[PDB]
């Protein structure tokens, strides 16, 4: 058996350098090669390089240029740096034996953007009578322009998860993200049990309590 | 009088494999090289460290022409300070060498329908390559925590692999013939010169 | 580059039936050297399918292998649980590798309506300088749908983005959020504002549609 | 299926030029190359040509260089092969051959059934015949040999036959030789019961379609 | 031009038996060399190529080997679909070259040719030449020699000889070998004579026409 650990930085910027390095747990680190591969949503799974236990390199020529290795076998390591970066080279970096048939790693997410740490904005969308489901209606939360991924959402203090559908975050020309977060529920329960979208940013320390209530049309 | 030959080598019938490229040795000639890179079969003629035109006034001590066959893709690997296949797992030029890599197609010759397998290279290897060195070992590549001993399976793959040339491959996946020749000096005498 | 191609790019299937995914290959291929890659929801890939008809170690009897050239085809006889996840095709015959696009395998179930909602903003998202309307689908198979957006009986276009739920665990449906965004300004002059959807379970499109200051 | 059809056989005399085709149906004319091949008269298969899938690449042999001139177009499907300069040296029959490499790295697999040519500069002409009777010296365990003998005919090919295509019991008819004259000759014989030499007659029918030329003669005993 | 020599010139050989044909070369082919088959008045039949491969629906019993200067091919088992000529190719360089052929005759009984004379008629004298004939029918194997002696002279030069095939009904042959001479130089002499050789034969056998003999 063998175990890879993987680090390396997460956030960056363009222009800047990834670097990452990968450690081997429990067999020799010499007379194999070592790989690394990348995994983006629309490129699928690509192959960057492999190296050896002599600065031996193998390159993908596509990336050629701005591909370098590096290994230490004092510490049975090795390393990847990859210069001008962009938004493109933000994937899932995993490293592996020689043509990973055995053995491969675990992942590290890289994220490239050139914004910086922000808050959420929490706005609530709210049900109205015109959103009856034969005895049941929906409203929930939206979160917007935050940085960075992820967000935490909940109900009730957590004490709701039926219907709850929360779905994925959204990158917008801001250079932030948005999501929505909703819920389903009997109309016999709107105008008097009631809901709460709690939010939780770590990356700022924030934690939101936003109550929500139908918009109560106040006649004037 | 006395001319090279440079017929056998080029106008050959039959080229090796790039994993088995052959080296020809060239002395007591008289070498004219004029014909060659006043052609334009050959698609490639480059030349590092003398220059085309001024070849038929220099006299080395001998020639060694290494001829075989590759992709035409694989064709910038055929350079010093490159690097790929062809040139760490196979034929690799050294760094700030003497001489000339000349190229054409071959896909008349080279070309068969359903594929001819003679043409191999070698993909797996634990190590590169130092210059001019010659790897004909079939042996059995280990990629895994498992011994091979001999046999082909599961993380322990045969290193050399065929080319699949056809005649319908359109440009780069076409077989192309090479040609390098390396003008090696010595403190003997220059048995090799140019035409007068 | 030996690019690959996978076929078809997404499947539905149910517990018990057979799977088959085929890969293309641009050019023919070494002697049999493709290799068949399984992925799961955060974990990392992982092989059961060597030289495109061996079955590596630790691998069940029911996933097969076959092909040549440039075409392989791998199947699964009897599926399971596990067995639903991204699949991908791996050539180490010419250098560089050449891995495929995938092809993910969904569980299939009996087509179901969306549930369609409408939410007009809220004041405080004015008073920050902008506005989003969303839409709403809950509960409904197969993904395919289409959802479109109209200003007083006007379409729209480049400014609406949707994000799509995950196969459920318990009923195995989708759920969907379209957002339209629009600057305040922009979203004072007009009307009204509409969700038109569009999807094989619906007898016909679904048009939900709400006013400003509407009450 | 798989067929290729020669033509351009025919009789042409010595400097002046000829021009044979070969017509392939069945597969990819246009990726096989194409092999010319000879075999004369008497003697084993000549190697003659060899062209690729495009025509860039040509090979001739040590003995037609110059002369002869191969070409092919793959929009007819067609296969030339041009000879100047023909000799007495190339009477022969040629093959055309399919090959799916240049170099031939698996061989030949496909031929065609061939397509002769004649060289002289002589002209048709009917046969002269002669009878060969029996003779008192051929008497062996009551065994005649009698036949017929046709001499000074051009060009090939002759039919002969026996009491109207009757007599097949011993007709040992021999090839064609070509003697300096130019023209052809060849006999046909057949063995006897010397008993029934005086009571049945025996009869060569001879037929040459170059010349339309029909002919008949009676096999008598040399009478003194 | 690489030259290709094959042997044995010839064989004899029956159902069942093994055959064995050997090719040689003057420089050099690693495993380059091809074999094809022949039939009267038919064309070739690639059987082998590689020199140790072998061709889409061709039978097991042919057999190849070999590498370098030498090469063999064999037949384990004959057949009555076998007995035709064989060719080599190689295929290392151009020009390429074929074989000047083996082939392979059928096997039995010494026969003993029954020989037989034939004179030159009036006819050929008519228009003024002379063609006689010695006839050598129903023999084996297929060497045998036709002397021929004008006045009891041998004489060359002025014969032609002409063999039919390994006949189909009990594999024997037929030889006929032809005198053409000219009117003149043919009355000038009277005793002409063709002697046989042959291995079958107890001895040569000698039969003559003296010029009018009726």
């Amino acid at each position: 058996e063998v175990q890879l650990q993987q680090w390396g930085a997460g956030l960056l910027k363009p222009s800047e350098t990834l670097s990452l390095t990968c450690a081997v747990y429990g067999e020799s680190f010499s007379g194999y090669y070592w790989s690394w591969i990348r995994q983006s949503p629309g490129k699928g799974l690509e192959w960057i390089g492999q190296i050896n236990h002599s600065g031996n390199t193998n390159y993908n020529p596509s990336l050629k240029s701005r591909v370098t290795m590096s290994v230490d076998t004092s510490k049975n390591q090795f390393s990847l740096k990859l210069s001008s970066v962009t938004a493109a080279d933000t994937a899932v970096y995993y490293c592996a034996r020689e043509l990973g048939h055995d053995y491969w790693g675990q992942g590290t997410l890289v994220t490239v953007s050139s914004a910086s740490t922000k808050g959420p904005s929490v706005f609530p969308l709210a049900p109205s009578s015109k959103s009856t489901s034969g005895g049941t209606a929906a409203l929930g939360c939206l979160v917007k322009d935050y940085f960075p991924e992820p967000v935490t959402v909940s109900w009730n203090s957590g004490a709701l998860t039926s219907g709850v559908h929360t779905f994925p975050a959204v990158l917008q020309s801001s250079g932030l993200y948005s999501l929505s977060s909703v819920v389903t529920v009997p109309s016999s329960s709107l105008g008097t049990q009631t809901y709460i979208c709690n939010v939780n940013h770590k990356p700022s320390n924030t934690k939101v309590d936003k109550k929500v209530e139908p918009k109560s049309c106040d006649k004037t | 009088t006395n001319l090279c030959p440079f017929g056998e080598v080029f106008n050959a019938t039959r080229f090796a494999s790039v994993y088995a490229w052959n080296r020809k040795r060239i002395s007591n000639c008289v070498a004219d090289y004029s014909v060659l890179y006043n052609s334009a079969s050959f698609s490639t003629f480059k030349c590092y460290g003398v220059s085309p035109t001024k070849l038929n006034d220099l006299c080395f001590t001998n020639v060694y022409a290494d001829s075989f066959v590759i992709r035409g893709d694989e064709v910038r690997q055929i350079a010093p300070g490159q690097t790929g296949k062809i040139a760490d797992y196979n034929y690799k030029l050294p760094d700030d060498f003497t001489g000339c890599v000349i190229a054409w197609n071959s896909n008349n010759l080279d070309s068969k329908v359903g594929g001819n397998y003679n043409y191999r290279y070698r993909l797996f290897r634990k190590s590169n390559l130092k210059p001019f060195e010659r790897d004909i070992s079939t042996e059995i590549y280990q990629a895994g925590s498992k011994p091979c001993n001999g046999v082909e399976g599961f993380n322990c793959y045969f290193p050399l692999q065929s080319y699949g040339f056809q005649p319908t491959n359109g440009v780069g996946y076409q077989p192309y013939r090479v040609v390098v020749l390396s003008f090696e000096l010595l403190h003997a005498p220059a048995t090799v010169c140019g035409p007068k | 580059e030996i690019v690959m191609t996978q076929s078809p790019g997404t499947l539905s299937l149910s517990p018990g039936e057979r799977a088959t995914l085929s890969c293309r290959a641009s050019q023919s291929i070494s002697s049999s050297y493709l290799a068949w890659f399984q992925q799961k929801p955060g974990q990392a890939p992982r092989l059961l399918i060597y030289g495109a008809s061996s079955r590596a170690p630790g691998i069940p009897d029911r996933f097969s292998g076959s092909g040549s050239g440039t075409d392989f085809t791998l199947t699964i006889s009897r599926l399971e649980p596990e067995d639903f996840a991204v699949y991908y095709c791996q050539q180490y015959g010419d250098s560089p590798l050449t891995f495929g696009g995938g092809t993910k395998v969904d569980i299939k179930r009996t087509v179901a309506a969306p549930s369609v909602f409408i939410f007009p903003p809220s004041d405080e998202q004015l008073k920050s300088g902008t506005a989003s309307v969303v839409c709403l689908l809950n509960n409904f198979y197969p993904r395919e749908a289409k959802v479109q957006w109209k200003v007083d009986n006007a379409l729209q276009s480049g400014n609406s983005q949707e994000s799509v739920t995950e196969q459920d665990s318990k009923d195995s449906t989708y759920s969907l959020s379209s957002t339209l965004t629009l600057s305040k300004a922009d979203y004072e002059k007009h009307k009204v504002y509409a969700c038109e959807v569009t999807h094989q379970g619906l007898s016909s499109p679904v048009t939900k549609s709400f006013n400003r200051g509407e009450c």
